[PDB]
Order: structure tokens, then C-alpha cells, then sequence
């Protein structure tokens, strides 16, 4: 098409819209047009979009409280602190909501989201005299949209679903949008006068309860969620160097992860 | 453009035709290929040559061309003589007379110099073995192929130096030396990389090796010279590069 | 013969089609010839492959090779540059920023690489001077050709060095630097010889020079780099051969 | 121009469309105009916007915007 | 076609290729537009290329020896030296295998050559007894391609031809290009170990021989005879300015012409 140009022409809309159509280094565009005998041969599959990896389900928090109230469609991740200094560790992280998952990580290269999410619940124990977990819908307004033990006894015909932990083993859980709105805020903020009414996010949360002393909580997003207005790259670590132990002092950082969960 | 163009294109009103550009700049200037390199010039360029200019007439080489032409794929297609292994009669069943990797053992100045500014390559092999007995000698060699032999599992590369049988289970063709002249073996490239890495070598895709069969048996003390003749065929090139060919 | 064989030809009963021999010999044999090499063997042979042999498929190498392909010729016509040639305030009317003879000039490892094997080769040449000057800065250079310069009478040689109108009557083009940025010249192969000699290098058929037209004029002292880009055209090759491609 | 432009009028060549100017100036420009703004660039310009873009669709204000429309007109009446 | 240009246009090529036709100073094509009455009126005739005057003869050396090996196909012109310093002759000429002559002063402008060559031989003493004079085609191998007084006394089986001083006055032959390539050198380098085989010139020499103590040699081109590749002025003097003599010294340089050659 011509490789240089007095002025800007690769424009960002341009180029991805297919208007503006770059040549290759080689002169022949049949150097870069797609061929799909690799996936076919090699992969067995092909993925096309991020809205497919985030049906995928990923650890998110763990919980020490029987009975839970958590914030179903808060979508923050960590605080993180790094140190090269002597007998420090490396990294520290620091969650509020929970750590990363697919649908929080892809959810950060974007300013807004819409649709329900999925909830997968691992029991630390599968108690069998008691081993019924509740899922309960929970929408109390005074209720700050942050984690919290379950201090209420009053949250009488609430929308329940019962799943057992040992003639099944894993709860799953599908939350529908139920928002005033029809676009909503990835991460947006949470206050102390707060409550549960925000316009921002769907003013519903979970109240998890079951006899197990211990409880791996998981995500997804539900077949009707979508994230719009990409932004960009969040800021991000490297996930691999959270095994950095220079300093001296071993490395303390651990994510929620099945085999950390279920051995001690 | 006589100046044998691959492709031409007169830029000087290109910014007037993008969609998301108003008023675009109207700036002499001219892009053409030859080959690999793009020009883009950004200001008037001329292009001359002789008054009357005429290439060389063909007629006039006829002296010294041949009528046959030879493009890269037709020299790494020439037959090269690639050893002469020794054979003689105290050799036993199963001795090794030669074990050539692939390309390695075809890799001479003159396919080297052909391959140069390429990544890489690929191709079906033909070996020949040849020998020259007398019509009173008799014996059998195998020439046989096996795959990737410098990643092999150990056990694999073994067996073949243990046991003939090994040999004869593999591709291969054997030689009567009363009966037949010559044999030939063609083996395809096959391999995890889509052609043979020349820049970094990373692993010839065959060996081709010639084992005893059946000792070479005469009144008295006797040897034979065992020749090899081989070429690529089915060839393909990879891309345009700077890297060097590996020693 | 799926050995890729140039042309085959069983031999057995040649002997018997010779119209002065009478009750000819019949003997198994069989002629093939692979490019340059032509096998005339003596006796029979087997042709052996892998059972259901395939050769390697040509959309696996999609993701190495070049949509483009590229033989000899391709390489040898590929744009070089060929030096970085100082023009200076202070060079005057005439002052020489290269003399380049051909093919010398051009003979770099690649193209050295590639007419390896070859008696010899004849082709077009074009040069490109390409000259960066700023907007302020004024001058002008000429870019000319002439032929067998090792050969060429003595008083024609000095004409050259001695006034810049005698390099303008030659086959030449103009290079103004605040106006064109770059100038083409073509010239055809022209000599005694069809083609040129790789192995005795006798004579280079040509050779381009540019000499300053006009001296390179601004405000204060200044220089600039005058670059040169050649690559030949309507390449003809000569004769396979061991002969050595002259250093 | 989906900039909600008035009008437009790429003036490049105008200079070449005078009668009694011969061999007239060719200069990249372009005049438009917003409302009671006219903007006369001498240069080239680029008007971006998202990828994919489209407004704001009008049912998603149905919860606010009330169906009779106001004017100036109509505050003065 | 307009006068002037921003940029290169009277390009060599196109110019002469009739492709940029400049415009007339005064406007009308007609003042530089081809006139044939001046040449019917004036002249009698119209020359239109170097190939017509190149066919006619000129003579190029003097040779004092009644057998002698000349250079055929040499186009050299003489060396030249001049001085104005006092008592000095002003120009001296130092020729090599002759002076010049139309066939070697228009060779000079070009590259190449190829076709035949015309000789012309006036005797200096047409002797009644023994009239004969003899050109015959010289090949050895190892002579130098220079004139040289003929040694040789086994060139058996050559290819002759004869000419009568007496019957006839003036010797006419016609060589034929007789080349090893098809494109020769004007004016190749002769080197010391050269000998008569060199590709760069037709391989063949002349061997003359009469009873005439001085014979004046010329050429002229035969009607196959082409030059090929224009380079420009070759390096040349004023003729006219040979007289010269304002240093005192009276002038001796003298060219080969009848006059000179046939008044002792």
C-alpha cells in the first residue's frame, strides 16, 4: 500500500477496522495471511477471544468463616509491595476482594462490564453429619460491598440454593446481572458510608454458609457477561518472579490455589 | 520502469486516499521493488540508460552458455560422491561400513554456497551405494535410514550396532554384490521442524548407514572400497536471511 | 523412477539396434541421468523408499518459507549497497567520488555465493547515487559509465580525470540535490568477451564513476555521503565448471 | 464527516479556480463548520474516533428524557 | 514545450531519442526545422554519418623497408609533446603505428569496432623490372602486433595478393574482419608477451613486399566496417597549429602526406 507517508496514516481506529491496511516487509500479504493447519495439527482448538477464557473458573479467596458475606462482583486485585532490601521478602501482596483470576485479570484492560457471573465453592472439609452448603442471594443496603463474617440472623426468605458437599462435592453457582443499570464499572470504588446501594455494580452480594471450617471460592463469568472500553494494560508483575528469594528471606507469597488449600 | 521493477507504485497523492486524513499532503515521491529491497523515494527520481539501449542479444552467449539452466534447487539436485568406506573380509555380520548424518554429509563448498542466505531447508534424500566386485566375490550389505539420530533414545541407536536384524527392520534395500551393481535408497524429510535449522543446526533429520550383512567372502584376503553417491531432491527453501550457514 | 531422474533409459538390448553389429550382446544395463551427473550402469538395480512413501507436504513449511521464491538469478539482481562515498565542500569541479568497475564492485560474498560454479555470467547493471542534502544546501553531481576501463586507451582514461565534459558526453545522468533524490543509470553488458570471465577475470566490462558536476555549495564548510545501490539485470550464466571463482 | 459538520469543503485547488489568478497556489487546506464556528485549517487534519463507533442509542434515556421536546421557543413559551 | 524546468529534463537519452524537443527561442518551431535547398544550391551533396567519410582513404605511415609486418587493425594515434620554451621546436610527434587518419581520428571517439579494413599502397619507386608488390594475410602466432621489418623466411602457403606499380601505380586491398569475437577493441593495449593472438583485435596482420625502397601506407574502413559505443573528444591538437615555430626553432613535425613522402 506503500510502506512511508508524509503525515500520520496508521491511525489506531484505522488499522483495526481494516481501512488502513499495512504492507508486508516481503511485498506478498500471502506472508501473513492466516493459515489454520497449525491449530488444526498442533492445538486441536483455536481461540478467538478473551470472552471464551473468562468462562473458564479460577481460585479467587479463601475463606476461614463458616458463614460469609462476600462481594460477589468486586473485581480488585492486590496491593503489591517489592523490596530488594536484605532478609525482606521480595514480594508481598496484599488482596481486599481476593486474588487474580481470568475474569478479574482480563477484567483490568477494561473500564466497564455487564451480564451475571459463576461462583464454584471447594470445601476444606466435606463434613457428613453436616454437609449442606447455602448459597443465598444478599442484598441487605446497609451491608458495606466488602468481605465480612455473617453477623445477621434476620435475613429471613432470601433467594437459597443448596448444594452438598459430599454426594457432590463442589458447589456451582450462577448469579444473574440484577443491576439498576445497564453498564457497569469494573473496580469501582467501594466507601465506608457506602452500603449496598451503589449504581456502579448490581447491589447484590453472597452469604455463604456450611459447616466446613474452610472454603476455596471461585469465578467466571456467566454466558451473558461482557467487559467493554478497552483501555489498556493494567499494571502488572511478573507472576513467575513472585518466587524471588534474593534477599535471603524465603519467598511468602502465596495465591489461592487448590493444592495450597487443601494441604494445610 | 525498464529497470526491471518487480512493482512500481507513484505515491505523490497516496494521503489524499485515507479515509480518516482530510486535506492530505500532496508529496512527490515513488516506491518500487527489486527483489527483497523497497526504495521509497521521497522526492523526483530519473532513470536512464543508453540512447537506443538494448540488452545483451541471447544469440551472442551461445559460445559459453549451456542450453541446460541451473537455478539453487537444480545444484543441491547434483549427484555428489559423498565417501568411499572401506569393506573387507575380516569385517563380520553387522560391522559398520559407514553411518552419514543428514544434511551433514552432503554439506560440501558447493551445496553450502547455494544454501547461503537462506534459514533453512528441506528435502527428500537419495543415497546410492555402489561397489565393484569381481564375478568371483560374493556378499551382502544393507543400506538402511533411521530417523533423527542425534535425539534417538539411546536403546534405539544401540540395537542398530548390536544386532542386524535392527538394520533390516528399518527402510532399506540391500546389495548382492554378484548380482546387483548398485542400490538406491530415497528417504523423505521427515522431521519435528518443518525444515532443517542451517543457522543453528539444531538436528539433521536422517542418517543413512551401510552395515554388513553377509561377509565379503573370497578364497583369500580381500577388500572392497563401498562408494556413496548422493542427492537432494523435493526441495524446499526457507527465508531470505543473514544468518550464516553453520560450519 | 520417481528418483526424481532427469531421464532413464534401459540399455539391455542397445547393442542389438547397431545396424554394422550383427548378433549383438544383450547386457543388463540402464542409463539415468540427475541433473549434471549421468549414471550408466552395468548391471540391475533396485530403487527402494519408505512403504506408502509421501514426500514432506508443502503447506507444512508455510511457517518458515517465503511466499517469494528465489533461484539464482533472483539473488544476483537483489539491490546492494556498495559504498559510502565523501563529497566535500572543498572538491571541485570534476573531483572523483568513485570509480567502481563491474562486476568487481558487486562481487560480495552473496553474489560470489551464488556464481560459484559458473565459467561466467553477463547481466545489465543499474546503479542508483543517492545524496540526503537539507533544503539549504546546493550542488551537483554526474554519474556515468564507461566501457572495458582496463582495457581502454590511456588518453581516453586521463580525458576523464582531466575535464568533467568529457564524462558528460558519455552515457551519464544528472543528480541536482535540492531537486531529484536519487538518479538511475542502466547500462547494458557490452564486451569482446560474450560473457565475463569469474576464472581469469579478464576484463571487467565496465566501470561508473561520479564526479562532481557543480561543487557542493553552502554557507560554511560541510560534507555529505553520496551512497551507492547497483544490482544486475537480464543475467545470463555461463557453463557448470570446478574452475574457481577468481578472488 | 460524521463530526456533525455543518458543511465542508476541502479548499486545496479553490486557488486554481480564480479567474484572474493564473497558475494559482496548490495548498492543503480545508474549511468546516460547527453551528456558528467555521474552522479554516491550512494543513492536512485527522478525525479520529472509536473503533467500531456508534452513539449513544436513544432507548437507553427513556428512563429520564421526557417524551415532549424543548426548545428556547418553547421556555419562552 | 516551455523554456524552463523545476528539476532535471534535458536528459542525454531523451534528447536524442526525440522524446524532449526544446523550444525555439523565438517560438516557431519552423526557424530550426530541416531546409534541403541550401545543400542542392551549394553544396552538391548532403553527408549524414562518419560511416560515409570513415570509406574514405587517408594515409597513415611511411615504411622504408621493401618487406615489412604492419598492424592491420592498430588504431593508435601518435604521442605528442609540446614546449614554448626558446630554440625548441613548439610541437613534436611520436607516432607508434602511424598518424591519423579519418578511419583512426573518428575511431577515436568510440569504443568498439568491428567489420573490414581497406589498405591503399603508393610506391616510392614504381621499378620497371621487378613491378610486382605483394600483401599477403600474416598470422604467426608469436609476432608482436607492431611493424616490424620482415625476418621471416618460412611463411609458406599464406594468402597473397598482387598489385603492378607499373601497370597499374597504387596497391588496393580488402581485408575481411576475420575476428575471434564479434565486438573489437579501437585502440586495445599491445603488450611484450602479447604476440598475435590476443581476442581484443582480428588476429591477422599484413606482410608487404615490393622492390620499392619507401612505400606510403593507407586506409581506409570496407563496407562492413562499423564503430559502436561513443565515449566523446578523444584528446587531440589544433593541426593547423603544427606550423608553429614562435620559439625560434623552425617546425619539424611532418604527417604523412603525398607530397612528402613523393618529394624526398
Amino acid at each position: 500500500v506503500g510502506f512511508a507517508s508524509a503525515g500520520t496514516r496508521d491511525i489506531r481506529s484505522s488499522y483495526v477496522e481494516g481501512k488502513f491496511i499495512p504492507q508486508d516487509i516481503t511485498g506478498m500479504s500471502r506472508n501473513h495471511e492466516l493459515d489454520e493447519q497449525p491449530s488444526q495439527e498442533c492445538i486441536g482448538e483455536r481461540i478467538l477471544s478473551f470472552s471464551e477464557l473468562i468462562k473458564r473458573n479460577s481460585w479467587r479467596y479463601v475463606s476461614d468463616e463458616k458463614s460469609l458475606i462476600y462481594p460477589a462482583y468486586a473485581f480488585d486485585n492486590p496491593a503489591a509491595m517489592y523490596t530488594a532490601a536484605d532478609k525482606l521478602p521480595v514480594w508481598t501482596l496484599t488482596p481486599r476482594s481476593g486474588f487474580p483470576t481470568l475474569l478479574t485479570s482480563i477484567g483490568a484492560m477494561y473500564a466497564f462490564y455487564r451480564g451475571g457471573i459463576r461462583l464454584k465453592i471447594v470445601p476444606g472439609v466435606a463434613d457428613q453429619p453436616k454437609p449442606l452448603v447455602e448459597v443465598a442471594l444478599f442484598t441487605m443496603q446497609d451491608q458495606g460491598y466488602i468481605i465480612k463474617a455473617n453477623d445477621y440472623s434476620t435475613d429471613f426468605c432470601s433467594s437459597n440454593i443448596y448444594e452438598n458437599f459430599v454426594t457432590k462435592g463442589i458447589a456451582e453457582v450462577q448469579t444473574p446481572y440484577y443491576s439498576r443499570v445497564n453498564t457497569s464499572v469494573v473496580s469501582a470504588p467501594v466507601l465506608y458510608n457506602a452500603g449496598n446501594i451503589s449504581p456502579l455494580m448490581p447491589n447484590v452480594m453472597y452469604k455463604i454458609t456450611s459447616n466446613s471450617s474452610n472454603i476455596l471460592l471461585g469465578h467466571s463469568a456467566a454466558d451473558d457477561f461482557r467487559f467493554g472500553f478497552l483501555l489498556g494494560a493494567p499494571l502488572a508483575i511478573s507472576a513467575t518472579a513472585l518466587r524471588d528469594n534474593f534477599t535471603g528471606s524465603s519467598a511468602t507469597v502465596s495465591l489461592p490455589t487448590f493444592s495450597n488449600f487443601y494441604l494445610s | 520502469k525498464q529497470m526491471n521493477v518487480n512493482s512500481s507504485q507513484d505515491t505523490t497523492f497516496e494521503q489524499r486516499s485515507q479515509e480518516k486524513v482530510q486535506a492530505g499532503e500532496i508529496n512527490e515521491s515513488i516506491e518500487f521493488r527489486n527483489q527483497i529491497t523497497t526504495f521509497v523515494h521521497d522526492n523526483p527520481i530519473i532513470t536512464e540508460q543508453l540512447i537506443g539501449d538494448s540488452p545483451q542479444p541471447s544469440g551472442d552467449v551461445r559460445s559459453v552458455s549451456d542450453a541446460r539452466t541451473h537455478s539453487i534447487i537444480d545444484f543441491l539436485e547434483r549427484p555428489q560422491f559423498i565417501g568411499s568406506f572401506l569393506w573387507n573380509t575380516s569385517d563380520i555380520e553387522n560391522k559398520e561400513i559407514f553411518s552419514l548424518k543428514l544434511p551433514d554429509a552432503l554439506m560440501s563448498p558447493m551445496i553450502r554456497e547455494k544454501l547461503s542466505g537462506f534459514t533453512s531447508f528441506s528435502a527428500s534424500t537419495v543415497f546410492h551405494i555402489q561397489v565393484n566386485a569381481h564375478p568371483f566375490q560374493c556378499g551382502r550389505l544393507v543400506l538402511a535410514a533411521v530417523p533423527v539420530p542425534d535425539i534417538l533414545p539411546l536403546h534405539r541407536l544401540n540395537m542398530l550396532s548390536f544386532d542386524v536384524s535392527n538394520v533390516i527392520t528399518l527402510p532399506h534395500v540391500q546389495l548382492d554384490i554378484s548380482k546387483e551393481t548398485e542400490v538406491l535408497l530415497k528417504i523423505p524429510y521427515v522431521s519435528p521442524f518443518v525444515q532443517y535449522d542451517l543457522v543453528t543446526k539444531f538436528t539433521p533429520w536422517a542418517a543413512f548407514l551401510a552395515h554388513v550383512y553377509a561377509p565379503l567372502n573370497t578364497p583369500s584376503a580381500a577388500s572392497l572400497q563401498v562408494n556413496v553417491f548422493a542427492h537432494f531432491e523435493d526441495i524446499k527453501l526457507g527465508f531470505p536471511t543473514s544468518a550464516i550457514v553453520a560450519q
